[PDB]
């Protein structure tokens, strides 16, 4: 969930 | 989709190196210089004692926080990369979840001090003692071992910024969908790396250079570890331990 999250937050 | 998917040139190999160490400077958490000026700042004898008083729930908490913070450190680097966002979301995930620990765990010799055998820890720099708390004392000194053996190196931040780079760029790491993809960044990136030593007259560290079992022992330790401290105070991790610590130790 989390890593998802950083990984689409630009 | 991206350029070192492929065959690069020398030119190109070059533009890598820079790149590289640019994604890591800005991500690389706290200044080297910040680091080596407050290696006067020791904990106190009391201070040590405070830190071994407090509970072993309270302890791991604190340090899952701080290893936390610096893995999101981590996962901009990944994010700044060349390649890396190019690469399909399981992939990116696979490699982040193998290899964060293991770029916290080299980012780390720049923290560590040889030469009194401490480590910068909440705003001071502190022995191995001052982990006691925590149950699990020869993965505290097999970390310790492991920073002590690379600071013997003396690595740059360029070389630092080029070795982590490699650290999580691995090929070899299990579940890979676009293994081939992973296979060519991997080794452009090593070119990038070889390249620099070459270039500064460094080739010498090559050989010097942990072997890769080591990095996975410490994570598989930590694990165990992280597994043993589960068992005694679930809640404590449900309840308190980061998110992403859970993400990336626990499965969630
Ligand atoms: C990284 C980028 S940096 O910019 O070089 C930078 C930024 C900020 C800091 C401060 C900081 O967070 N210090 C910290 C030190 C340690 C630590 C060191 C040695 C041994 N054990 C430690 O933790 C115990 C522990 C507990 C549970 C599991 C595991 C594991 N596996 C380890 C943890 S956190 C330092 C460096
Ligand atoms: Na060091």
């Amino acid at each position: 969930k989390i890593l998802h999250r950083l990984l689409q937050d630009s | 989709e991206n350029l070192y998917f492929q065959g690069a040139s020398l030119t190109e190999i070059e533009h890598l190196v820079q790149s590289v160490c640019k994604s890591y400077r800005e991500t690389c958490q706290l200044r080297l210089e910040d680091l080596l000026r407050q290696r006067s700042n020791i904990f106190s004898r009391e201070e040590v004692t405070g830190y071994q008083r407090k509970s072993m729930w309270e302890m791991w908490e604190r340090c899952a926080h701080h290893l936390t913070e610096a893995i999101q450190y981590v996962v901009e680097f990944a994010k700044r990369l060349s390649g890396f966002m190019e690469l399909c979301q399981n992939d990116q995930i696979v490699l982040l979840k193998a290899g964060a620990m293991e770029v916290v765990l080299v980012r780390m010799c720049r923290a560590y001090n040889a030469d009194n055998r401490t480590v910068f820890f909440e705003g001071k720099y502190g022995g191995m003692e001052l982990f006691r708390a925590l149950g699990c004392s020869e993965l505290i000194s097999s970390i310790f071992d492991f920073s002590h053996s690379l600071s013997a190196l003396h690595f740059s931040e360029d070389e630092i910024a080029l070795y982590t780079a490699l650290v999580l760029i691995n090929a070899h790491r299990p579940g890979l969908q676009e293994k081939r993809k992973v296979e060519q960044l991997q080794y452009n990136l090593e070119l990038a790396f070889h390249h620099h030593l070459c270039k500064t007259h460094r080739q010498s560290i090559l050989a010097k250079l942990p072997p890769k079992g080591k990095l996975r022992s410490l994570c598989s330790q930590h694990v165990e570890r992280l597994q043993i401290f589960q068992h005694l105070h679930p809640i404590v991790v449900q309840a308190a331990f980061p998110p992403l610590y859970k993400e990336l130790f626990s499965g969630g």
